[PDB]
């Protein structure tokens, strides 16, 4: 399960349809924006709107599905770190 | 020298140390003339105003300030 830092723009695609694939009109928004995993570790609810999600409900989900990415990352990354120790 | 006393050419070789996609905005930082003070300060709002509009790209910029700032600052 490669680190969300190493992602590319493509992989963000793949993660957005997996976790967002309800949202799938605003898949294009991150191909148009270049989100790779580095700038999905930063972004945030005011980006999704700069970016073009305005409708309040559709961004709270796809914010929603960001958080949890996030946490999963951060989890993953300690356990791993863990293993190599130090 | 800390990076409040870059100049513009300076601030302009460490975008050079950046990633490839961030190149394209050279001639504007370097038109606009960005000093160290004021890349320190650097807001999303400015980086759109340099003809950085793609958010992705934004976000490596601020990325690399944060990472530089910390360093400026031995955080």
């Amino acid at each position: 399960p490669k680190a969300v830092y190493l992602w590319t723009v493509s992989d963000v695609l793949k993660w957005y349809r997996r976790h967002c694939g309800e949202y799938t009109q605003y898949e294009q928004l991150f191909a148009q924006h270049d989100i790779t995993g580095r700038a999905l570790l930063r972004i945030t609810d005011s980006s999704l709107q700069r970016m073009g999600v305005t409708d309040n409900r559709d961004r709270e989900a796809i914010w929603r599905e960001i958080v949890k990415q996030r946490l999963k990352t951060d989890i993953m990354e300690i356990r791993d770190m863990e293993r190599l120790n130090i | 020298e800390p990076v409040s006393k870059w100049s513009p050419s300076q601030v302009v070789d460490w975008m050079k140390g950046l990633d490839d996609c961030l190149q394209q905005y050279i001639k504007n930082f370097e038109r606009e003339k960005i000093s160290g003070d004021q890349l320190l300060r650097i807001t999303h709002q400015e980086l759109e105003d340099l003809g950085v509009s793609r958010i992705g790209h934004q976000e490596l910029i601020l990325e690399a300030v944060d990472l530089l700032c910390a360093l400026n600052y031995g955080l």
